[PDB]
RNA sequence: UUCGCCAGAGUACUACUCGCAACUGCCUAAAACUCAAAGGACUUGGCGGUGCUUCACAUCCACCUAGAGGAGCCUGUUCUAUAAUCGAUAAACCCCGAUAGACCUUACCAACCCUUGCCAAUUCAGCCUAUAUACCGCCAUCUUCAGCAAACCCUAAAAAGGAACAAUAGUAAGCACAAUCAUAGCACAUAAAAACGUUAGGUCAAGGUGUAGCUUAUGGGUUGGAAAGAAAUGGGCUACA
RNA sequence: AUGUAACAC
């Protein structure tokens, strides 16, 4: 019966059975888990249940100069060996069955707010250890070939940020998870934008706008109270480097069209030196908890107009109904005043 | 990798070398086809790949030939069409229409001068010219290309070539044409044989379904023909296959003028008599001048019949016929 | 499909040897037999002593040298000596090869009563013919 | 197809080779033929330049086999043309000077015209419209005729003659009575005509 | 086309007319800045789909040792560089596109590219053109071959001042010290 | 700047009111009850007895030859039938495992027997016990169809798609096709090959095996028996001259 | 003309 039996690869590819048709379409993962150990880690290849010790597998040549004989060790040794080989296993199977923590972002069971650690370095040799990758959405796309049937596509969208200004979004599609993990990383890093931050702790003014079907209304805070935002906002805001803001989303809430919508708006701010640029006009901040102490905090360069500005007794601006009850105090919602967890 | 190239080179001179020591033959005179009975002799591997046998030849033309080195150690690049993704093929393509403009201007000039003095050397038909093939073009150029981009070549090098010539421009034609073998049908008449005071007799062979038959025949003889040993009405009662026997002699109108002798093995009788007739045909051409002979090669006396019986596939009855298929 | 001794198409990144890179109907054409002797010829004798000889050399080696035997044996036969060629990786020490040389030299020789020879080459890793 | 599409038809008539001097054309096609390098078939087993065979002959006697006895089918055809001279020489014999005139006896002849009075001008075809099948006068190609008329003399001769009459002998007085034009293939044909003009009104079907 | 206006400085019988007041500002400024991106030692490439003067430019670049593509300007070079080119390859430092046009009367793709790949460019925009991505436009005519064969001779004599002058000042250097 | 409308879907252009030359009518118009969706626009396959071009080369018709289905016999199934195996069982089963059953093969049944019971050893052997919907090994089919796919890049977002040669975003290592090889000289033809995948297609009974079941029995040996045709059908052989 | 009723990423 010796040459009936079969190479341990072919053993364990008939046992797992990877290639099977269960594994194939996603018909699995109902009750399929087997394991792979290899078994010639921890043989040291002269090694025998009788124990017989070998000149040149199990002990050396020469001991004191001389030529040693073939010998065998006592039972009491055998069992000795024995339990220091069994007691590797079970060190092995220690070993195995501890799980690693994974770190969770937003939730227990979704990849929402999981970073990813720095991306990858590029082809220049230029190395990229100050950002870091975060993940906003996952989500299994399905598609129909005319051969499998459903074709399974996993997308995901990540952010880069180095906390410094600097920050980007991408998207990376791939059929395996780290596949599209590792795509959306390379592809980060390509799309960059950079975020002016007054202070560089708040954005410069209050910005609305409505991308696509997505309303963002984010707010200008001081240094004190911080990042009362919805959570992908808030992760795009920690990897910006802005601690203090306020954001409101309306209508649809989808990530990418947040996302977009969100770097469009902060890459359409407009900076204090800027708007004294554009006005020719001195620009003075008024602080609530200085007084009424004039501080200038930019100047225009060039000629400086004499001509003041014209004063409306009624500006036309336009006005948030949302912002004006808060105002009025007529927003009695009990979700507004919760007190909730740190940044 | 060109380090890697002149290693090759000077290890398979060394090895040369030592070839040459092992066979103990000149090393100065020694040679590739030395080289490749040598290898077939040291190293016999009976393959049905002819490119699966053991070979040591030059290492330029085992090696492909390689792309060099496109930039300087700043990164400029050193052609000025590397940016364009294909150098060469540009590179080419610029060459030939410079050389086209001029021709063009050349001959705008000749014309203003009022002087031809150019030939149509566009016609190497005798020759038996023909342009470059895609795969030896991609060979010229080192790098992959298109039919497109070589139908678009190609119709350059004939706007090229049915202008007035130049000698340069010719020159540069030149390099892209290659010459096809003879091309010839004629056969190789054989020469009569004279054996013993016996004058003008000649010998044929012929195959056909696994008839072989050899025939030798005299044209100082009368009309008879002796297949192995009996006559030919008793060993063919056919009068078709008499008819296969009469066939190149009633062709050549010289029915009566040949004593014929004969020897055929294997198959039916029709298989021997074609054969026996294919013999003849081959065995007419020495007594027969030689645009008869092109009539019997449109007769079709002279060519072998490759209707060869096939074989019985698996699962099939009798090689094309399979079994009887149910469609439930 | 056919699918006897034949390596899947995986992404591309499984290293494959000469041997396992062609199908069966290559044999004789680009890759050639592992093992050579005269019971297989016309009007010859003896085939399945041979062959059952050649199953035990194959499942003997492939358990003598585990995980430092790289690929299949060469297995010659030439008036009645048999030459068993190797290609083992440099993973055990030479002392632990010559010790192997020995003990399966004297073992074959005195289990099929003929003269036996180990011939052997030691090779950094498997070597890769294509993908990788 | 052991030949490929380089490879054309013999051509085995003598009479074309023997006298080329008298016409242009046909000489600038064969050196046309022989300077191309074409090349050229090996002869067929029943066709040879011998003036004794005639062609519509070997069609008729490669219908005639059965299997793949050749010799018994020309050996079939041997007996039915001397049949019919025998036929047609004890028909000379017994008449008067008049109708010996009138007689012909070349049985090469015979069998043309009987083909040639045999052989049907017009065919049906069946055409699908309307999810019914309508027959179709159609003008038929000349092989289509003359395959038509040889298998009509071969599918009566074969069925409905008796057990005891020889088959040569009783396509040998077929021969005749499609030669006198009162044949029983003769009137198929001429069935085949009245229902041809039964269906002249489906003709624009087609 | 609606970005031109500004460029225009009117209609002739519904023929548009140039305004080479502002042809001459830019093209100082852009002969100027060619002159200084080849002093710095850059990589400088000429662009024109255009089969009317390709061996014009063609030329014009290999008397300037300067690089030209004239040609079909495959779809990933100059964004998907490493794979088309080779294993470490320096992008261009500028682009002249003397036609911001391809033959089906689409904007050029490498003008988009190097948009995106942040590589300058100085193009000749018609009235028909796209102004927008390109950093040193220049209103002008492509069409008329003594146009195109001037500005082809004006950037001749710009990349070959250049260079010569970086040369005498690399000599000057040199013979400081 | 105004006016009329819109508060999930079905119930519902409905029940009950007001008004109307309308009396099987029109307008206005809910609730009880049920569900967690009802919906609008798209992306890619699939399909179409939808339309237009080019085709089919033993393939659909026109059309050629020889057969089957009718008879006898051989052989394989389906049904009944016995104490008396199993598998296949649309194309891709049906002289198929079997290039092969009088005992042996034999795994079936009836009587009897043996339980560290092939091995150097094993609180161990051994199982043709179940799952081919766990598998490997070997295949069928689309299929002599040409596509599959790692790594990149682009799209005023990206479900996905990626081509214009006088070229408008595609490069692409590789696997198939092709090329090469065999039928002892070319050529043709045949053979061989034919990727990724589909049918949870066939095979735990070539062999090993994960999981689930036995261990004085679902295991191991001896003897004797495996019928048969009420019927139907497939493939062949011999003919009907 | 039709083919009901237990598919999982
Ligand atoms: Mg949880
Ligand atoms: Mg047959
Ligand atoms: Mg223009
Ligand atoms: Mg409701
Ligand atoms: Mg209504
Ligand atoms: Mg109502
Ligand atoms: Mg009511
Ligand atoms: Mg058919
Ligand atoms: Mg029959
Ligand atoms: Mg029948
Ligand atoms: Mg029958
Ligand atoms: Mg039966
Ligand atoms: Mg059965
Ligand atoms: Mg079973
Ligand atoms: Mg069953
Ligand atoms: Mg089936
Ligand atoms: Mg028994
Ligand atoms: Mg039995
Ligand atoms: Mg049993
Ligand atoms: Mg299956
Ligand atoms: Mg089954
Ligand atoms: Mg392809
Ligand atoms: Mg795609
Ligand atoms: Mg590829
Ligand atoms: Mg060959
Ligand atoms: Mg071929
Ligand atoms: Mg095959
Ligand atoms: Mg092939
Ligand atoms: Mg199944
Ligand atoms: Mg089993
Ligand atoms: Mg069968
Ligand atoms: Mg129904």
């Amino acid at each position: 019966s010796f040459f009936t039996k079969l190479t341990a690869d072919e053993l364990w590819k008939g046992a797992l059975a990877e290639s099977g048709a269960g594994a194939r379409k996603g018909r699995g993962k109902r009750t399929k888990k087997k394991r792979r150990k290899d078994l010639n880690r921890g043989q040291i290849i002269g090694e025998g249940r009788h124990g017989f010790l070998w000149p040149g597998l199990n002990i050396p040549l020469m001991r004191n100069g001389a030529v040693q004989t073939i010998a065998q060790r006592s039972k009491e040794d055998q069992e000795k060996v024995e339990a220091d080989m069994v007691q590797q296993r079970e060190e092995w199977d220690r070993r195995r069955k501890m799980k690693v923590k994974r770190e969770r972002g937003w939730s227990g069971n979704t990849w929402g707010g999981v970073s990813l650690g720095p991306p990858d370095p590029g082809p220049n040799g230029e190395t990229y250890d100050d950002f870091d990758t975060r993940i906003l959405e996952v989500r299994n796309v399905f598609n129909m070939t005319a051969k499998e049937g459903r074709k399974r596509s996993v997308r995901v969208l990540v952010a880069v940020g180095n906390g410094k200004g600097a920050a980007g979004f991408a998207i990376g599609k791939a059929t395996e998870r780290a596949d599209a993990f590792r795509k959306a990383k390379n592809r980060a890093v390509h799309y960059l934008h950079y975020i002016e931050r007054y202070e560089d702790h708040t954005i410069y003014h209050d910005i609305s706008l409505k991308f696509k079907r997505t309303h963002i209304k984010m707010k200008k805070q001081p240094r004190g109270y911080g990042l009362h935002c919805h959570r992908a906002i808030m992760t795009i805001c920690r990897l910006i480097g802005i601690k203090d803001l306020y954001a409101k989303v309306s209508g649809s809430v989808n990530m990418l069209n947040l996302t977009r919508g969100l770097f469009l708006g902060l890459s359409r701010q407009e900076t204090h030196q800027q708007l004294a640029d554009k006005k020719s006009l001195h620009v003075v901040e008024f602080r609530e908890e200085c007084g009424p102490l004039p501080i200038v905090v930019a100047s225009p360069q060039g000629a400086l107009r004499k001509d003041p500005e014209p004063e409306d007794e009624v500006p036309d601006i336009t006005l948030d109904w949302e912002d004006v009850k808060a105002a009025q105090g007529m927003k009695r919602s009990v979700w507004s005043g919760l007190k909730r967890a740190a940044t | 990798t060109v380090d890697f190239i002149k290693k090759q080179i000077e290890e398979f001179n060394i090895g040369k070398r030592h070839l040459a020591n092992m066979m103990g033959e000149d090393p100065e005179t020694f040679t590739q086809e030395d080289i490749d009975r040598a290898i077939a002799y040291l190293f016999p591997s009976g393959l049905f790949e002819k490119r699966a046998r053991p070979i040591m030849k030059h290492p330029e033309e085992i090696f492909p030939k390689q792309r060099a080195i496109q930039w300087g150690e700043d990164g400029r690049p050193f052609h000025f069409l590397f940016y364009t993704g294909k150098q060469s093929y540009y590179s080419l393509m610029h060459d030939t229409y410079g050389k086209l403009l001029d021709v063009e201007k050349h001959h705008n000039q000749l014309r203003a001068k009022d002087l031809l003095a150019e030939k149509t050397k566009i016609l190497k038909d005798p020759i038996g010219s023909r342009w470059l093939i895609k795969e030896e073009l991609e060979e010229m150029l080192v790098e992959k290309l298109s039919d497109q981009d070589y139908a678009q070549f190609i119709r350059l090098l004939e706007r090229l070539s049915a202008l007035p010539c130049g000698a340069t421009e010719e020159d540069f034609v030149n390099r892209f044409r290659r010459s096809i073998p003879i091309q010839s049908k004629k056969q190789l008449i054989e020469p009569l044989q004279y054996d013993e005071q016996g004058m003008a007799f000649s010998r044929g062979e012929g195959k056909r379904k696994t008839a072989k038959a050899e025939v030798v025949v005299y044209g100082q003889g009368s009309g008879r023909i002796d297949v192995n040993g009996v006559d030919y009405l008793l060993y063919f009662p056919v009068t078709q296959d008499r008819e296969q026997l009469m066939f190149p002699l009633h062709f050549l109108d010289r029915l009566g003028k040949h004593d014929m002798t004969c020897a055929v093995s294997g198959g039916g009788r029709s298989a021997q008599a074609g054969a026996v007739r294919l013999a003849m045909a081959r065995a007419l051409c020495s007594f027969v001048t030689e645009d008869e002979v092109e009539w019997m090669r449109q007769a079709g006396l002279l060519t072998a019949d490759p209707r060869v019986r096939e074989r019985k596939k698996p699962g099939q009855e009798g090689a094309r016929r399979k079994f009887t298929w149910k469609k439930r | 499909k056919n699918r006897a001794a034949r390596v899947r198409v995986s992404k591309g990144d499984k290293p494959v040897t000469y041997e396992e890179a062609h199908a069966p109907h290559y044999i004789a054409h680009r890759k050639g037999w592992l093992s050579l002797h005269t019971g297989n010829l016309d009007g010859e004798d003896h085939a399945a002593e041979r062959t059952v000889e050649d199953v035990f050399l194959r499942k003997f080696m492939l358990g003598t040298f585990p995980g430092c035997l790289a690929d299949q044996l060469v297995l010659k036969r030439r008036a009645n000596q048999l030459e068993i060629c190797a290609l083992v990786l440099r993973q055990l020490p030479p002392h632990k090869f010559y010790f192997l040389v020995g003990y399966s030299e004297t073992l074959l020789s005195h289990f099929y009563k003929c003269p036996v020879h180990l011939h052997l080459q030691t090779v950094p890793s498997k070597v890769v013919y294509k993908y990788i | 197809s052991r030949y490929g599409p380089e490879y054309k038809d013999p051509q085995i008539d003598k009479e074309y080779y023997r006298k080329p001097l008298a016409e242009q054309t046909e000489e600038e096609k064969y050196e046309r033929d022989f300077k191309k390098t074409q090349l050229i078939k090996a002869a067929p087993a029943t066709k040879t330049s011998s003036v004794f065979e005639d062609p519509v002959i070997s069609k008729f006697t490669n219908m005639m086999m059965k299997g793949g006895n050749k010799v018994l089918a020309r050996s079939l055809m041997t007996q039915t043309l001397e049949a019919v001279k025998r036929k047609q020489f004890a028909k000379y014999h017994a008449a008067s000077a008049e109708e010996q005139a009138t007689i012909e006896r070349n049985p090469y002849t015979i069998f043309h015209q009987a083909l040639k009075n045999c052989e049907p001008v017009i065919g049906l075809v069946p055409i699908l419209k309307g999810g019914h099948f309508y027959q179709v006068p159609v003008p038929l190609a000349d092989r289509r005729r003359r395959f038509l008329a040889m298998k009509w003399m071969i599918a009566e001769c074969r069925e409905k003659k008796h057990r005891r009459v020889l088959m040569p002998e009783k396509l040998s007085q077929e021969l005749l009575e499609a030669f006198h034009n009162q044949g029983p293939v003769i009137k198929r044909k001429h069935d085949m005509h009245k229902m041809a003009e039964a269906n002249r009104a489906l003709a624009h079907y087609r | 086309h609606r970005f031109m206006e500004p460029y225009l400085f009117g209609s002739r019988l519904g023929q548009d007319i140039i305004d080479l007041e502002q042809t001459a500002a830019h093209l100082q400024l852009a002969l100027n800045f060619t002159a200084h991106v080849a002093y710095r030692e850059g990589i400088i490439l000429f662009v024109s789909r255009h089969r009317q003067f390709a061996h014009l430019i063609e030329t014009t670049a290999r008397d300037c040792g300067e690089y030209a593509h004239t040609r079909y300007f495959k779809g990933g070079l100059l964004t998907n560089a490493p794979l088309l080119l080779g294993p470490g390859v320096r992008l261009p430092d500028l682009i002249i596109f003397l036609h911001t046009l391809n033959n089906v009367f689409e904007p050029h793709v490498a003008v988009r590219d190097a948009a995106k790949m942040n590589i300058p460019t100085v193009g000749i925009v018609d009235t028909n053109c796209n102004p927008a991505l390109i950093t040193y436009p220049v209103p002008g005519n492509d069409d008329s071959p003594p146009a195109v064969r001037l500005f082809c001779r004006l950037f001749q004599v710009a990349i070959s001042r250049a260079k010569e002058k970086r040369r005498q000042v690399e000599a000057l250097y040199r013979l400081q010290g």
